[PDB]
């Protein structure tokens, strides 16, 4: 998962 | 623990919902290609994030996308045309692509070491989408005795999802396009009539209204  | 409700930004479709969609359950909406599936999923990342007496849970999002379809675009409009800073509403947004159904199973063990992280901070994760559900199990699982084996393997998706809902109080939403079993706590078919409306309606589901939401596609999402 990484920040949008 | 009580539940949550997260408005969907439509009241009519809130109102279908008994205020909205539910933490510690799944929550499918179901339709053909191009009936708002994606779009409530991106509406709902942004509504959740938004204090509580505004229909939100002040929540952080996770999203796991399996056909390339979220849009950060689509949420910064959301997010402006709402009053809030884009910017600051995409950084909530813990995103992933599923490569295929067990990396999409996988995902959901490692989505659980964010839920952990943030649990106890002032915006925990508490809405989990998976966009789509089952387009790689579709894909993968086909042909004689793939209807039993695709099955099994969804029925332990699911229900690894139903844990993360259950045991740190998530609501979680995903995506169909559609005699099967289903196990999410709620499903809900979507079908598009004209222009940008959208109609709702709650499948076997007695207890709870019979009628049916409509909703048009919007700058802020969705909208009565």
């Amino acid at each position: 998962f990484h920040t949008a | 623990a009580t539940i949550g409700r997260i408005s969907t930004g439509s009241k009519s479709l809130d109102k279908l919902l008994g205020g909205g969609i539910e933490t510690q359950a799944i929550t499918e909406v179901f339709g053909e290609f191009g009936s708002g599936k994606t779009q409530l999923a991106h509406t709902l990342a942004v509504m959740v994030q938004l204090p509580p007496e505004e229909g939100g849970l002040n929540g952080s999002v996770m999203w796991i996308d399996t056909e390339n379809t979220f849009r950060p675009e689509r949420i910064r409009e959301i997010a402006q045309n709402r009053g809030l800073d884009p910017d600051e509403v995409l950084k909530h947004i813990a995103y992933a692509r599923a490569f295929n159904s067990n990396h999409q199973m996988l995902l959901v063990q490692q989505a659980e070491d964010m839920i952990k992280e943030l649990l106890n901070t002032d915006r925990p994760v508490k809405l989990l989408i998976v966009d789509s559900l089952t387009s790689h199990f579709r894909s993968e699982y086909i042909g004689r005795g793939a209807l039993a084996e695709r099955q099994q393997k969804l029925a332990k998706h699911l229900a690894d999802l139903h844990r993360l809902a259950n045991l740190y109080d998530i609501a979680v939403f995903v995506t169909n396009q559609v005699i099967l079993a289903h196990s999410a706590t709620l499903r809900v078919y979507l079908r598009k009539g004209k222009g940008g409306k959208r109609i709702a309606r709650l499948i076997d589901a007695p207890h709870l209204p019979e009628g049916e939401a409509v909703f048009s596609i919007t700058e802020k999402g969705i909208e009565d």
